[PDB]
């Protein structure tokens, strides 16, 4: 059953977003006077 | 009658004398038209002002034929606002490039 | 100055590699392969035509290749010397599709099923002269089956007894899939779809101890996909529509046991998690069937668009982590996408990998080992070093 | 108005030929289809634009 | 090397000494306020008196500038000439000028500081001798005129070569120019040394940390597909993330949170580096905003983690410290949030840590895995740690109701795990 | 979408997308709402295919207003994504006009489909 | 931790057996068991004001070397008894100098481009040739075209080399009976 | 009023085929249909697809 539990571990994975060369290039126009935790959430919306 | 016209016509809607002389002798047509004095084309600098006059005429044809052809229109500016956000981030991404090498 | 919250400082002081090394990985990294090239599998005995069909054995290290030169060759493969086991030349019967089949009843049948644009099919019984049988009787349904070209081999339970056997599913003319027994050749059932049938596949799903259920999945050209439950009579259970999809040339499930990664024991039969619908445009819709087996207008989890001409092969890796898309129309048209992430690997194939006009492809069920055969008759062999 | 009809159909044909040449010099694979008589044509490869 | 090369070396040594009137005009027309034809004819007492007035405005705005009134802006420092004193007094005054520039890096939006640093430009020649500190302190303001002015007058260093086509040009440097500038490694070591000075003096601020964090995550985005560049890039950016985590400013702490989460989704770091990273995250957490960002960070840092042992129990020390910073009420109010962030592997390691290390509180773990949906391998390892718990101690109402939840949802899996280890009748007799 | 008059059934939209595919191979369609309006105002359209899926459908339904002026057949198909795939582009395409050629290879297919469009008007 | 030079010397012959800073200099002399003596130098910093935190990594300065494994073939390259080609089982072909040891140089293996425009196959990560079994040199036309012809262990074709430029040559010479090369010669 | 489904009987080889008679069977969920080839087909109404054909 060890091959079956290995298949269930590599089966229990979700589609997660990757960083590209041009994912965070649209943060420079709105790093101006926004707060750091709003910026962090702005990053997390891209990462998820 | 503005709503049933294509977006390239909405681009060159003002510059007809330059357009039609540059078509009846095989020259290069104008690119701005009456849409030159829009705020985004004022924000653009160079030949990407002709580029964003093209994208602004496309989005303005979208918003304007939705205006004249909707029935349950809400007078809220939603379509114009999402189109203007599209044009703004397009303009930002072709002002961020620079043809100099670093 | 100093003689001997700082946890990250101290661990960055002590380590040199900043990743997981070898055995604590268990699943693929995205966007970069680890793939080497072995010797070409038919570099021993060259083929005399294109390689239309390519299939690994479920247990033994054997590879079956076959094409329009009507001969089928078995190669005991390894990296060093892929040597020709044997070679059978069926005259006047140019094979399009050939498949190793082994049963769940004893794992001692080992048939080879071959077919091409003829009104008969061959089953070569393997026991190492050759003992082959020729199925040529459609038991009354010969009007709706003018060739045996597109066939697939699958398992089926009797379900009044718990007795499995093999079926071969032929694709017919109107919308038909004529399913017939594998050891006796009798016509069992027939599943008609509407439109123009182009491709189909076989989904298994378990039920209990030693009981499974076989679902045929048959696509239209327009993209509207039937699913026929066939361990009862061949009756429809779901009919959905692919999102987008206008000319659909191929459909393929994976992640569990399909006809290309078969299972040897009746308790190792799994549910195929991914479905993929490859079109005439090069677009491959990819559905995750852990949730989209309900909605009847499901959405794809990603629509891959990387190769631009007609999808003619797509197969899932036996562990279900890599999809191989391939188009037999242009040279070097093969891509390996990494799913769940659906992001195509960027470092293979490069511009100098000798894929050729990729006309068939098969993953091996055990070693992590691609075999890609092209139009000039050359199965090239790669080993995916993650496995 | 009969003469305007002749001039419009003649200009229609010459724009059709000029635009066929323009499509022909773009890109993508294409084969010179010859018909029965000799009115040559161009058929493009079934391949979509990236 | 040729004679012109050796003489270029002695010219770049003697760049600021005025050897004749034409060099003095070339050298003294470099102002930050005025043009050339007025800058060349101002004296020193004029620019000193209005810069002392402007320092007085800046000192009543921010009360730390009085020491620069004592030393750098005193009246003896009109006559204090920079290239006539020794190497020792040169290093004393240029760390003084470094102190000025990193103090007044935050004030650059308001014209008293332009008039105040115009005198360091015109007296001590900090556009050519202390030039890297000037560029690094005012690097946040590339779009605004102030940076256009220092790029108009500056003599550019070797590491700032990517700005070399924006000096004396009517467009400010662009965002991809800032990314191509930060994409070095020698520049990145330079910038992290600057951030160490800024943190060690507690002069970091919100706009600077926004620019720094945006460029760091953009550098990792650019290097995302060169794993050799990413493996080069680990011990610089995670070390500056450690030095950002070890300070008091909540905005620099959640900046380090952003750096850590983008780095961890870019490349899978080690388990021990992720564990030490979350320990350094928890070791200096003070506010609420820092706590919220730290919990989202720990969730993603444990989610981007693959292998044998991804959902093993986080250890004794890190478990006690994590419950010290986030109680179980906080975790349940976090999991109730309807946005539903992905926290499967972290919560799996959390309940395995509870059933290994708490051994008193199990109703909370029933409640939280009623809240979020876990995967099959996760719940299989969870019930196997619960089965080992029921063997190691007698099974009361908490553990029993946990098992009733796990037989009410997917009884087949707890059947299979008891078939792996135990018996149905034996666990009914232990129950 | 209720304001999508004539909407094709599955067999009609199958042959409509097939004639779109082979017109796109023969370089005989103009793909897009602006290009389709240009072919209409020049009067070189055989028929118009539109997609009843554009999320403001009022970016479409103005070329129906000038197909009723120019007595040319028009039809709606359910999905813009499928229309883009059949056109042979990598983008979802909202409308597509099949231009007129008399020496074309698929003249008979074009006529059969435009008759089966104007039978439901 | 400033930098780490990886695989500076072969592990299988001992690793780095000695490394030492020449004192007062930024250069370091390392030497291994692989019959090699290298020097590495620390260039000055690239940052003109900080300097001590932006340390530029060590680069390569001069180095002497020889064969790591005992040679398999030997030939005298010229009648003046000046150079000798020597090919070993670590699959390097060196040209050693009898008159001064600082003229020794490994003959390079960097291939030319193929004549027509076809791609050259082989591996992507490069390795040396198989180890040399025979070689034959007649330097009557030296500097005009290829000069050495060599025969490697268990491969069905000879290679050519150019002794004047000290590289491989544009030709490989196949046997055309599907058999390993056992002997080479070349006309005078 | 818009036609929801279109089902296609097994066409003849050397002549055109016509569907002459169609009835609906409400105890099952089927449509019995006899065509010009002679076959009689039992189409499931929902999913609009064939269950069995007889060449009667």
């Amino acid at each position: 059953d060890e091959e079956d539990i290995a298949l269930e571990f590599i089966n229990g994975e979700k589609k997660d977003k990757l960083v590209n060369m041009n994912s965070f290039t649209s943060m420079f126009d709105n790093i101006q006077n926004v707060q750091m935790d709003t910026f962090f959430d702005r990053v997390m919306k891209v990462l998820t | 009658s503005l709503a049933k016209s294509p977006a390239s016509t909405i681009q060159i809607l003002g510059a007809e004398k330059a357009l039609f002389r540059a078509l009846k002798t095989k020259h290069d047509t104008p690119k701005y038209g009456l849409l030159y004095h829009a705020s985004l084309v004022g924000q653009a600098t160079g030949k990407n002002k002709g580029k964003i006059a093209r994208v602004l005429a496309a989005k303005a044809a979208v918003s304007l034929r939705y205006d004249a052809l909707a029935e349950d229109r809400d007078d809220s500016g939603d379509i114009g606002l999402e189109s203007r956000a599209k044009v703004e981030n397009r303009l930002s991404q072709l002002e961020g490039r620079d043809l100099r090498t670093t | 100055d100093e003689s001997d919250i700082n946890a990250l400082t101290k661990i960055l002081s002590t380590t040199y590699n900043y990743k997981d090394t070898l055995s604590n990985s268990k699943l693929l990294p995205p966007k970069k392969l680890d793939i080497v090239r072995l010797k070409d599998a038919n570099a021993s005995h060259p083929s005399h035509s294109a390689i239309q069909s390519l299939s690994f054995h479920p247990s033994k290290p054997l590879l079956l290749t076959g094409g329009y030169d009507k001969t089928l060759r078995i190669y005991h493969i390894d990296g060093k010397t892929n040597h020709l086991v044997t070679s059978l030349h069926l005259v006047g019967s140019p094979i399009q599709t050939c498949t190793f089949y082994t049963s769940l009843s004893n794992q001692n049948q080992q048939n080879i099923f071959t077919a091409g644009r003829r009104r008969y099919m061959h089953s070569w019984d393997l026991s190492l002269t050759a003992k082959i049988e020729k199925f040529s009787r459609l038991y009354g349904h010969e009007s709706t089956q003018r060739s045996f070209e597109n066939f697939k081999v699958a398992h089926l339970q009797n379900s009044q007894t718990n007795s499995v056997h093999g079926i071969v599913l032929l694709q017919g003319n109107n919308g038909w899939i004529n399913i017939l027994h594998s050891t006796s050749g009798l016509w069992l059932m027939g599943c008609k779809i509407e439109g123009v049938i182009t491709d189909f596949c076989i989904d298994y799903q378990p039920i209990s101890r030693g009981k499974f259920r076989t679902i045929l999945i048959a696509v239209n050209a327009y993209g509207e996909v039937w699913e026929f439950d066939l361990n009862k009579n061949g009756h429809v259970i779901r009919r959905w529509k692919d999102q987008g999809g206008v000319g659909i040339t191929k459909i393929q499930v994976g992640g569990g046991t399909t006809t290309t990664c078969p299972a040897l024991q009746i308790s190792k039969i799994k549910q195929n998690r991914w479905l993929a619908v490859g079109s005439e445009s090069g677009f491959v819709n990819l559905y995750d069937r852990n949730n989209a087996m309900t909605s009847s207008t499901p959405t794809p989890v990603a629509a891959l668009d990387q190769l631009t001409t007609t999808i003619s092969n797509l197969q899932f890796s036996p562990d279900g982590q890599i999809l191989c898309m391939a188009s037999r129309a242009v040279k070097d048209a093969l891509r390996l996408v990494h799913l769940p992430s659906c992001s195509v690997f960027s470092n293979w194939p490069t511009s100098g990998t000798p894929l050729g006009k990729v006309t068939s492809v098969a993953f091996s069920p055990s070693g992590g080992l691609l075999a890609v055969g092209n139009e000039q008759g050359k199965v090239r062999l790669w080993k995916l070093n993650h496995y | 108005v009969k003469q305007h009809l002749q001039r419009e159909t003649q200009l229609k044909q010459v724009q059709q030929r000029m635009d066929a040449q323009r499509e022909l010099l773009k890109k993508g694979s294409k084969k010179k289809i010859v018909d029965s008589s000799g009115k040559i044509s161009f058929k493009w490869k079934k391949q979509r634009k990236r | 090397s040729s004679l012109s090369d050796q003489l270029a070396q002695v010219a770049s040594n003697n760049a600021t000494v005025a050897l004749d009137r034409k060099r003095r005009q070339k050298l003294h027309s470099a102002s930050l306020i005025y043009n050339s034809k007025t800058a060349a004819t101002q004296d020193y007492d004029f620019i000193f008196e209005n810069a002392s007035k402007a320092l007085e405005e800046l000192s009543q705005i921010e009360p730390k500038f009085a020491i620069f009134s004592r030393t750098l802006f005193s009246e003896s420092s009109i006559s204090l000439d920079r290239n006539v004193q020794t190497k020792e007094e040169i290093k004393d005054l240029d760390n003084a000028i470094n102190a000025y520039l990193l103090l007044a890096s935050s004030k650059w939006y308001l014209a008293p500081t332009l008039h105040a640093t115009e005198w360091l430009v015109r007296r001590f020649q900090i556009h050519v001798k202390n030039t890297e500190m000037l560029l690094l302190s005012t690097l946040n303001y590339y779009q605004t005129p102030v940076f256009k002015r220092i790029l108009s007058i500056i003599k550019l260093p070797p590491l700032f070569n990517c700005l070399s086509n924006f000096v004396r040009s009517e467009k400010p440097p662009t965002a991809l120019t800032m990314i191509k500038l930060f994409n070095d490694m020698d520049f990145l070591k330079l910038y992290t040394s600057y951030l160490d000075q800024c943190i060690k003096h507690n002069a970091t601020y919100t706009n600077q940390l926004l620019f720094t964090t945006c460029c760091f995550i953009n550098v990792v985005a650019f290097n995302s597909n060169n794993d050799e560049k990413l493996n080069q890039l680990v011990p610089i950016l995670l070390e500056i993330s450690a030095k950002l985590l070890a300070s008091k400013s909540k905005d620099c702490q959640i900046a380090a949170h952003t750096i850590l989460v983008v780095f961890a989704t870019a490349l899978p770091l080690k388990k021990t580096i992720i564990l030490a990273a979350m320990e350094t995250i928890l070791s200096n957490l003070d506010a609420k905003e820092a706590k919220h960002s730290a919990l989202l960070t720990i969730c993603k840092l444990f989610q981007t983690l693959k292998g044998q042992g991804n959902v093993d129990q986080l250890p004794s020390k890190i478990f006690k410290l994590f419950d010290s910073k986030f109680d179980t009420v906080s975790i349940l109010t976090f999991l109730d949030k309807e946005d539903k962030p992905v926290c499967d592997k972290f919560i799996t390691s959390y309940t395995r840590s509870i059933a290994r290390y708490d051994r008193s509180k199990l109703n909370i773990i029933l409640s939280l895995l009623k809240k979020i949906r876990l995967e099959r391998y996760e719940v299989r390892l969870i019930i196997t740690d619960l089965i080992y718990l029921s063997e190691i101690l007698e099974d009361k109402s908490q553990l029993v109701e946990l098992f009733e939840y796990f037989i009410s949802i997917n009884e087949d899996l707890v059947l299979k795990c008891l078939k792996s280890l135990g018996l149905t009748g034996e666990l009914f007799e232990i129950r | 979408n209720p304001k999508a008059f004539p909407l094709a059934d599955a067999a009609l939209t199958q042959q409509i997308l097939d004639v779109v595919q082979q017109a796109a191979n023969l370089r005989q369609l103009k793909k897009g709402a602006n290009e389709a309006t240009k072919t209409l105002n020049r009067g070189i359209s055989e028929f118009i295919i539109m997609a009843a899926d554009c999320e403001p459908i009022e970016i479409l339904l103005h070329l129906p207003l000038l197909c009723e002026d120019k007595n040319v057949p028009y039809v709606f198909v359910p999905s813009r994504v499928a229309l883009g795939r059949a056109c042979g582009v990598s983008r979802p395409v909202i409308a597509a006009s099949i231009t007129t050629n008399d020496a074309s290879a698929i003249k008979t297919q074009i006529y059969a489909v435009k008759d089966k469009i104007e039978t439901l008007l | 931790r400033i930098h780490v030079l990886k695989n500076i010397h072969r592990e299988s012959y001992g690793g780095v057996t000695q490394a030492t800073f020449l004192n007062g200099q930024p250069i370091i002399v390392t030497s291994g068991g692989d019959n090699s003596l290298k020097e590495y130098v620390f260039d000055p910093s690239l940052s003109q004001g900080s300097g001590d935190v932006v340390v530029q990594p060590p680069r390569y300065l001069r180095s002497r070397g020889g064969h790591s494994q005992p040679p398999s073939y030997i030939a005298f390259a010229d009648s003046q008894s000046h150079f000798m080609l020597s090919a070993s089982k670590d699959r390097s072909l060196w040209s050693f100098s009898l008159r001064k040891d600082a003229q020794s140089q490994e003959m390079s293996q960097r291939l030319h481009k193929k004549q027509d425009g076809g791609r050259v196959g082989g591996s992507t990560i490069k390795s040396k040739f198989p180890e040399i079994v025979a070689l034959a040199i007649e330097n009557a036309r030296i500097g005009e075209w290829e000069n050495i012809i060599t025969a490697h262990k268990d491969e069905k074709f000879a290679r050519t080399w150019d002794m004047r430029n000290k590289r491989v040559g544009r030709w490989t010479f196949d046997t055309t009976d599907d058999g390993f090369v056992k002997s080479v010669a070349m006309s005078q | 009023g818009r036609l929801l489904h279109t089902m296609k009987v097994d066409k003849a080889k050397k002549e055109s085929t016509l569907v002459w008679s169609v009835i609906y069977l409400p105890r099952t969920d089927q449509i019995a249909s006899g065509d010009s080839t002679g076959s009689i087909k039992f189409w499931d109404f929902q999913f609009a697809t064939l269950n069995q054909s007889f060449k009667a």
